[PDB]
RNA sequence: UGAAGCUUUCAUACU
RNA sequence: UAGUAUCUGUUCUUAUCAGUUUAAUAUCUGAUUCCUCGAGGA
């Protein structure tokens, strides 16, 4: 029957629309099944379902792994069908999805790995001389996948025979093409065929047909850009021709061979790269003059990689490339070309990390005064990425005016809010540092004209040059102004874009943060009143930004505010903790720290307990995370008395609150715990021996918290103790409070060690019932798992019996 | 279950034995100075009590019960 | 419900939702060990996702320093399928 | 002078006393850990320094009071003694004594080793020095990593946890960092880098040289 | 009782020892591993003293030490397996005098453990992957790569797992830029816990396994493996490719044996004794370190037993196949963990136990009358030697070490100040008391 | 086929760590070895027990969890002293009856 | 002196 | 929302062995005309 093992191989779709269980199983059963299946049906069924014309990613990964599997198996009967796969899998070699590439070459790879050279050079040879340019390129793709599957020697000879037909030009030109794409696809690793691959293609060079030269010249260039830093000895016979091309050939083909020249020229010494610069650099010189938008790309790309060698040093560059460079390519057409726009600011910047900054940045900064605003932001981009790289150590007197001035005056000819204008003033100044002393006076008029109004979109930037210009700002005692400025940034603080606010909060906070208490002219007692409410806004970046505001009034200006204001807003800022986003809740935890140190612990203790005592869940926990911040700024020995004298009040979900609040504090102040376990313990002791299962769970979770918090400093003694009350809980069948046990038992196990564990299991491994065998065999897999290697040193001597011997007797020996 | 070494509800003083023979042997081989111990006890070159543990690491404890 | 198999050089990560809690212990205090996961978790789609919620990730997924003490960092590919 | 101290292949220490009227050996104390003693010594008529095969060294004292006069509860002896030192050096240490190095220094602890390695562990005198090299080692153990992909703590809690003991040998490679991160070191305890070496210098010339 | 830990004298001995151009320049660097201790050490062609360059404590155990380059390299990186579950590659920067950490991949848990890998490390010849192994059935590789500004990549690692298998070594394998190999001694002791009779124990062979990894298809398969004669000790890479042959030598109880994957077939040669020998008849013979010396146009290898004498292998080939092994006896030194060959003619020998020793190899080639044996000679009965004082080389250099300290007494027995230390060390016949004094001599 | 106990306290070095059960487990001798040895604490004996773990008696009233002497000294029960806090709390502590590694609690030990 | 387990139609509390 | 805990109610011949199981019980599965005041029990 035929069917019949179609019916069966649909072991495809169990496999395609199954389980990962099945699917793994369906493909191990059709891998054994697949040799006695054969290949026709198997194929027959399956390029279709591969060929679906709506298959998905994944599922096409799982069908190519089914093909790799079912080709490894049935090995030499795939031959007579090689062909029909070819004509399905030829393609996806030159899809535009890097996956599919990937696919289709691991495809090919088992294809031929699976088949042999003979079978696949057979059905491969009849579409090398294809006059259609459509086959020739998936030809050589395929051809250089076989070569990276079955090595390359076994291709040479191949290779040489094909491109020294004289039969016609166009076996000869796939055969380059070949070993062009080899070195494409397998980079650095054709290093030791270098040499073999060179003579095999070098002789096309000097061909009566042009198409042969050119793609001779690309081949090499691949060679070459796969064989850099290594290689040299190797492009020895390609020198001569390449040379002689560049000086007779004009066009598409010289644009090849200059292509040739600079991918070799890196991988010489400083003589010969030296030397050969020379005359490719006349040839380049007089090509600086012709016309196709590649062309321009390419010399570009050249002259970055010709100028970045050693053999070519400054001064011949400023002698000679500069010149033509700045006159030929600095002009506005080559800003509004996008294509060759990078590539132009890149190369500029690369060769003043050579030539030296001045030179350059003299040449484009006369430039940044100019009628199309893109051959402005060129400059601009172009001197901020070489300020970036170099510094600014060589501006002098004439050019820090100058740089100033051009800068000033761009800042105010803006159109729309850019982030290039922002970037480049900042850095300029951040680079200039201490001294610019009048601009400032000049940079602040000009950042008071532009905050003063328009739209707020302008007042956003300039409240971010704000931001991050105030530390020079005032790095040179002017802050005067400086208050000028705060007053207009005070008075615009009821804006209805929430974006603008948060700029503004950002340089109000910039400048505070730098402007003391005591000059800082608006009266501390007058603003935070006025700030209060903002922290009721649900905007993010006005909400962070006022919290840290009123943090560092409270760090510094803690003593003009009345008390009563700052208990408020701490109150408030209670709710602030469940925040779901991470900077909210570190700000928030900043600024309630900076708070409980500014008016005290007792308090703000005493609040917070009471709001403890009446809330629900969340309000709850985020008054235990204040609690534990309140005794980690305010050292516990302010804290622990309070709170303690709270769990002699006689109520239950009273006394597992305490509970839950001594856990998280444990906790959170990890190490600081060293000097209070002793006075814990008696608690931890009563709530161990108390029935309900919370007081117990609970305690073991504060045992956990309190082992992994105190760790090397000596607290084994309590920790011991506490471990006698905890270990009769094992036989708890309460899952919460056996997981709060094994939880408690792992922390004990790195506080405490492995050998106490090993003593507390030894001699329940082995009892009667299987209960307590289970459990410690449990606890005795978890205590293994971790620190294995502790344990050699804690197991007890076993004496031999009669069949097998149990004593380590390496380590009875004695030197 | 997965880990070599652990054991279960079911497990015998035999393969308990064997597992701490066998990564003693293994810790021997790894720590410098416990081989180091041992051949001077005996006196060995270290090739050689390496080359004895690996030889001891087959059947440590003697052939299984029944 | 964790992936654990030996992993790699793909950084684990995570999306805003839970950005900062450990992914072994889900905890609110101290990161320490940058997570790696395995191959096939990063592989294709899944890159940068989420080692939680398989949705966007936007920043890097970390074990607290609880987890790296009791070296619960080297048990494999912590994603949850 | 009035006691014996006895080292076992596998436990720890048994302490005897030797009744000279009643011709008696009586066991009065053991230990509650196993350890596989390659040598001890006496640091004085309470405390014993041992050593052991798998590379560790620990100190054990006596408690207070006791009795003396003895004429299980662990399947050992009615009294036990508490560890208070355990440390993990890395190899194998046959030799411990107490002994002055320098002329007009200070007692230490002198431990020898199979590798052929010689190294010491003096005493603290004040809390203050001992602060500050507890931050140092703090703080080194972050920023300047073990070579080989080594946690400092867990190494030297290789087969017990580390107890009274700050690795000098840690902190002597502060001397060596490149100078950006000797001063992101000492920033943070609050001194410069020449001051740190100069502290770092003392303690090593009091005891060795 | 707080205590402050100081070393005053660094450990001597020396476990491990690798030597290449850890500098980048022309000359010859050791790196040698103490216990946990690693150090770079550069012997003077001129006046033959061995200077120290660097010394770091690692705080870990240092198990297994690799040197490897990459093609068109002229420096040459260390790979480090340790008790941590991390691989780590080093490179020395002779400028600043310090170890770079370029890499560090982390694959398991830490301590010296049963199946996480870290005691068995090879590299392939080529550089293009190296292998971490355990003693039982996990094995990882990793592919080692550069990129365009030649630096070192690493990838994700590859498993080649194998339950209930114990490893006693792993080689890599010289191919001419084919797929990486690596070879292992292997010993599956499924079967030996089943049998109560205590017979599968018995008649249970070691096999050599062969790894490939194939690089056009990133998976690690099992292509060959063979059961041996007898159980050997560890293995020897044969330099292949286009210079010599491309198998591996087995070193065994009493014989050495040559091994290749196709249509060679095995050879053997007894290990030669020494004629009236005066130690007990019923004890073996086993090689206990081995060192290579390929050149431009030959190779050998140099092997010692564990009475300390070292011999001169040599192959005897085809154009690809081998027809037999020839030994010759070269010199008797102290048993060693270690040997290496260095260009311009230096053997370095770091011993088990005791001072340490670098010799100058005075008479190359061979123009001698003693005889040397074959695999080819017919014996039904073994070859016989005489060992002799030093003929081949020439003692230069000595670096003291006071490995094993076994006994120690500071006291001040003679009438200075100062005590001295007076220290009982060394093993057998090489043991010594030395009296220690601080100050310089 | 299994021992009896006084068969089996014939056999061991150590009779009086014999019980009831421990003829009915599978390797007798090795538990009997190991409930020998010189550590290794004993099972929490509430195994067996089907009242489960504490509980059992609420008949006993508990007054509240007493402050320790120095922080009942401090006089927390208006003018706070923070100095006396602190001073007091390191320089006051005290350390609580510690207990032994071998000790273990039961539901009647608090009496 | 003591041993208070198991179940549901109860009913009442906490998550 | 649906999980746990606490009160109330119920809680299974002072008649004998074997088997499954249990640490051991427990559970489950099978076997072993007379008296009293038209009635009840054995
Ligand atoms: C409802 O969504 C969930 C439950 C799931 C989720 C992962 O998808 C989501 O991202 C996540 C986010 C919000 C919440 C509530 C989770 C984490 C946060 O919770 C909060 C409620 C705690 N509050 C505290 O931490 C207490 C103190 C503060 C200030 O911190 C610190 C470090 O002192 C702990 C944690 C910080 O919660
Ligand atoms: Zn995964
Ligand atoms: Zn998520
Ligand atoms: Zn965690």
């Amino acid at each position: 029957e035929e069917q019949k093992e179609r019916k069966i191989m649909k072991l495809l779709l169990k496999i395609k629309n199954g389980t990962p269980p099945m699917r793994k199983a369906a493909l191990r059963q059709i891998t054994d099944k697949a040799r006695e299946f054969g290949a026709g049906p198997l194929f027959n069924q399956i390029l279709p379902l591969l060929m679906s014309p709506t298959l998905e990613d994944q599922e096409r990964h799982l069908l190519v792994k089914v093909i790799d599997r079912i080709l490894y198996k049935l090995d030499d009967l795939v031959r007579p069908y090689v062909h029909k796969i070819l004509v399905v899998i030829e393609p996806l070699l030159i899809d535009e999805d890097y996956y599919a590439r990937v696919e289709g070459r691991e495809i090919i790879s088992n294809l031929a790995k699976a088949a042999g050279l003979a079978t696949m050079i057979s059905t491969m040879r009849p579409d090398i001389d294809n006059m259609d340019e459509y086959v020739r390129n998936t030809t050589a793709r395929a051809f250089a996948v076989v070569a990276s599957a079955l090595g390359i020697p076994s291709l040479l000879p191949f290779l040489k025979a094909v491109c020294k037909s004289k039969k016609s030009w166009q076996a000869r030109h796939t055969g380059i093409k070949i070993v062009q794409q080899i070195a494409i696809l397998m980079g650095c690793a054709i290093l030791p065929h270098l040499r073999s691959l060179v003579e095999i293609i070098e002789h096309g060079l000097v061909d009566e047909q042009q198409k042969v030269r050119t793609i001779s010249a690309l081949a090499i260039a691949a060679l070459a850009e796969a064989a850099t830093p290594y290689g040299i000895e190797s492009f020895d016979s390609v020198l001569k021709p390449l040379w002689k091309g560049i000086r007779q050939h004009r066009g598409k083909g010289l644009a090849a061979f200059l292509k040739a020249i600079g991918y070799l020229i890196p991988l010489m010494d400083a003589e010969y790269a030296n030397y050969y610069t020379r005359e490719v650099m006349l040839i380049l010189i007089r090509e600086f003059q012709s016309p196709d938008e590649e062309m321009k790309k390419i010399v570009l790309k050249v002259v970055k990689q010709c100028c970045g060698t050693d053999g070519v040093e400054a001064n011949y560059i400023k002698t000679e490339i500069l010149p033509p460079f700045f006159k030929h390519f600095w002009q506005h057409r080559m800003a509004l070309d996008r294509r060759n726009y990078r590539q132009l600011v890149d190369t500029t910047v690369e060769l003043a990390n050579k030539v030296g900054a001045a030179e350059i940045i003299s040449r484009i900064v006369d430039d940044l005064k100019d009628e199309a605003e893109q051959y402005r932001k060129m400059v601009m981009e172009t001197i901020e990425k070489i300020m970036g790289n170099l510094g600014a150590a060589d501006i002098d007197h004439k050019l820090e005016e100058q740089l100033i001035d051009g800068i000033l005056y761009a800042f105010q000819e803006q159109t729309t809010e850019d982030s290039v204008m922002l970037n480049g003033f900042g850095t300029v100044v951040n680079a200039l540092g201490k001294r610019v002393k009048p601009y400032l006076p000049q940079i602040c008029g000009t950042v008071l004209w532009r905050l003063n109004n328009k739209s707020a979109k302008v007042r956003q930037q300039a409240a971010d040059l704000i931001s991050r210009t105030a530390v020079v700002m005032k790095t040179c005692q002017e802050e005067k102004l400086m208050g000028h400025l705060g007053v207009v940034l005070y008075e615009y603080l009821g804006e209805e874009y929430p974006e603008v606010l948060g700029s503004i909060l950002g340089a109000l906070k910039a400048i505070v943060n730098v402007i003391g208490m005591h000059k800082m002219t608006p009266p501390i007692k007058d603003l935070l009143p006025r700030l209060t409410p903002i922290l009721k806004n649900r905007h993010e970046k006005v909400q962070e930004n006022c919290i840290d505001l009123v943090g560092r009034i409270a760090d510094r200006g803690a003593e003009y505010v009345s008390a009563r204001e700052w208990m408020r807003i701490c109150f408030e800022l209670l709710e602030l903790l469940k925040a779901h986003k991470k900077a909210i809740r570190r700000a928030t935890v900043n600024t309630f720290g900076y708070i409980a140190k500014a008016i005290g612990p007792h308090d703000v203790l005493a609040t917070l307990l009471n709001n403890l005592k009446v809330q629900e869940r969340q309000n709850r926990v985020c008054t235990t995370v204040a609690i534990a911040i309140v005794a980690e700024t305010c050292s516990p020995f302010t804290v622990l008395p309070a709170l303690m004298n709270e769990y002699r009040v006689p109520e239950l979900n009273v006394q597992n609150g305490v509970l839950k609040s001594l856990s998280f504090l444990f906790e959170y102040i990890g190490e600081m715990g060293k000097d209070y376990i002793y006075a814990v313990t008696p608690l931890l002791e009563d709530a161990l021996m108390d029935r309900d299962l919370v007081h117990r769970q609970t305690a073991s979770a504060v045992v956990q918290h309190m082992s992994l918090g105190v760790y090397g400093f000596g607290c084994e003694d309590s920790l011991n103790h506490l471990l006698n009350y905890v270990w009769p809980n094992v036989f708890e069948t309460s899952p919460h409070v056996i997981q709060a046990v094994m939880g408690a038992l792992e922390g004990l196990r790195v506080a405490i060690g492995p050998c106490r564990m090993l003593q507390y299991c030894l001699q329940g491994l082995f009892h009667p019932a299987r209960k307590v065998r289970d459990v410690y065999w449990k606890i005795y897999n978890s205590i293994y798992i971790g620190s294995q290697d502790a344990l050699i040193a804690h197991y007890p001597r076993i004496y031999n019996d009669d069949k097998n011997t149990y004593i380590r007797y390496e380590l009875d020996y004695i030197l | 279950s997965k880990y070599i070494g652990t054991g279960h509800a079911d497990t015998t003083k035999w393969e308990w034995l064997v597992n701490q023979h066998r990564d003693s042997y293994c810790s021997y081989m790894g720590h410098f100075d416990l081989l180091n111990y041992f051949a001077i006890a005996e006196n060995e070159s270290k090739a050689r009590v390496r080359f004895n543990l690996m030889e001891k690491m087959l059947q440590p404890c003697g052939p299984p019960a029944d | 419900i964790f992936c654990r198999k030996q992993a790699g050089v793909a950084i684990g990560r995570l999306c805003e939702k839970c950005d900062g809690k450990c992914v072994i212990c889900d905890s609110y205090v101290r990161p320490c060990t940058l997570v790696r996961i395995c191959d096939e978790c990063n592989y294709g789609s899944y890159q940068g996702r989420c080692v939680i919620c398989g949705g966007p990730g936007v920043s890097d997924a970390y074990y607290c320093k609880e987890c790296t003490i009791q070296e619960k960092d080297r048990d494999g590919c912590p994603k949850i399928v | 002078g009035h006691r014996v101290i006895v080292s076992d292949v596998q436990e720890s220490f048994i302490w005897v006393r030797y009744k000279r009227n009643e011709n008696q050996l009586i066991i009065f104390a053991d230990d509650t850990y196993p350890r596989w003693v390659t040598t001890a010594s006496l640091l004085d008529y309470d405390t014993v320094a041992g050593a052991d095969k798998f590379g560790n060294i620990c100190v054990v004292r006596l408690p207070p009071n006791t009795n003396d006069e003895v004429d299980g509860l662990l399947n050992g002896a009615s009294q036990k003694a508490e560890v208070i030192m355990n440390y993990h050096v890395g190899e194998t240490v046959l030799s411990l004594q107490k002994t002055t190095l320098i002329p007009g220094g200070s007692e230490s602890l002198v431990y020898t080793t199979l590798s052929g390695g010689i190294g010491i562990l003096v005493p603290f005198t004040s809390h203050e020095d001992h602060d500050f090299f507890q931050h140092v080692e703090m703080h080194l153990r972050s920023e300047h990593p073990p070579l080989c992909g080594r946690d400092h703590l867990s190494f030297r809690s290789y087969y017990f946890p580390v107890k009274n003991v700050i690795d000098g040998d840690l902190c002597e490679q502060f001397n060596s960092m490149e100078p950006n991160k000797q001063k992101n070191v000492s920033e943070e305890l609050d001194r410069t880098p020449p001051e740190v070496s100069k502290k770092l210098e003392d303690i090593r010339t009091r005891y060795a040289f | 009782m707080f205590l402050y830990n100081l070393t005053l004298q660094r450990a001597t001995g020396i476990s491990f020892a690798i030597h290449g151009n850890f500098s980048g320049t022309k000359q010859q660097e050791i790196v040698v591993s103490r216990g946990k201790i690693l150090e770079l050490l550069r012997p003077d062609p001129n006046t033959g003293k061995v200077h120290t360059l660097l010394t770091v404590e690692v705080f870990g155990v240092i198990r297994s030490l690799m040197a490897f380059r990459l093609t068109g390299g002229t420096k040459d990186y260390i790979v480090v397996g340790s008790d941590s579950g991390r691989i780590v590659i080093l490179e020395y920067q002779p400028s600043k005098n310090m170890f770079e950490k370029i890499h560090q991949e982390t694959f398991g848990k830490s301590g010296c453990r049963r199946i996480v890998p870290g005691q068995f490390l090879a590299v392939d010849p080529k550089g293009r992957a190296v292998m971490i192994s355990a003693i039982e059935k996990q094995k990882l590789v990793y592919i080692l790569n550069r990129d365009a500004a030649a630096r070192l990549t690493i990838s994700s690692p590859l498993e080649a797992h194998k339950a209930n298998t114990l490893v006693y070594h792993v080689v890599g394998v010289d191919v001419g830029f084919e797929n990486p190999m690596f070879a292992c001694l292997e010993m599956d002791y499924e079967e030996a816990d089943n049998d109560p009779t205590g017979e599968a124990a018995a008649n249970t062979q070691q096999t050599l396994t062969f790894y490939e990894l194939d690089l056009g298809l990133n998976h690690v398969v099992r292509k060959y493996s063979e059961p041996l004669e007898e159980h050997g000790n560890f293995l020897i890479t044969v330099p292949g490719g286009s210079d010599g042959p491309s198998g591996v030598l087995i070193c065994s109880e009493n014989y050495i044996t040559y091994k290749n994957f196709g249509d060679q077939p095995d050879i053997r040669c007894p290990i030669p004794r020494r004629r009236n020998d005066l130690d007990d008849p019923e004890r073996g013979m086993i090689f206990v370190c081995s060192a290579t010396h390929k050149t431009k146009s030959m190779f050998f290898f140099l092997a010692q037993t564990e009475q300390g004498d070292i011999f001169k292998i040599t192959l005897e080939t085809d154009e690809d196949m081998v027809t037999e092994i020839r030994l010759k006896y070269f010199d008797t030194v102290p048993v060693a963990a270690a040997m290496c060959v260095l260009k311009t003619g230096f053997l370095f020998v770091a011993s088990e136990f005791g001072n340490h020793y670098l010799y100058q190899i005075a008479h190359l080639g061979d123009d001698d009358e003693e005889p040397e044996f074959s695999s080819a000679m017919p014996l039904e009965d073994t070859f016989f030697f005489q060992p002799r004082p030093l003929k081949n080389l020439v003692l230069v250099d000595e670096l003291d070490s006071l490995s094993p300290i076994l006994f120690c007494q500071i006291a001040d027995l003679a009438n200075e100040d100062t005590p001295q230390l007076y220290v009982a060390c060394g093993r057998g016949p090489r043991s010594s008391l030395r009296v220690l004094r601080h100050g310089l001599e | 086929n299994r021992f009896t106990v006084a068969e089996l306290k014939q056999l061991v070095a150590r009779p009086d760590v014999v019980e009831m059960h421990d003829v009915t487990a599978q390797d007798p001798k090795l538990l009997v070895h190991l409930k020998a040895t010189r550590n290794s604490v004993p099972v929490p004996r509430h195994w067996c027990f089907k009242r489960k773990y504490l509980q059992g008696k609420r008949g006993i009233e508990k007054p509240p969890f007493e402050l320790p002497d120095f922080i009942k000294r401090t006089g927390i029960q208006i003018d706070i002293d923070y100095q006396k806090l602190h001073d007091a709390f390191f320089k006051w502590q005290t350390k609580p009856k510690l207990t032994i590694h071998g000790d273990l609690y039961y539901e009647g030990k608090e009496f």
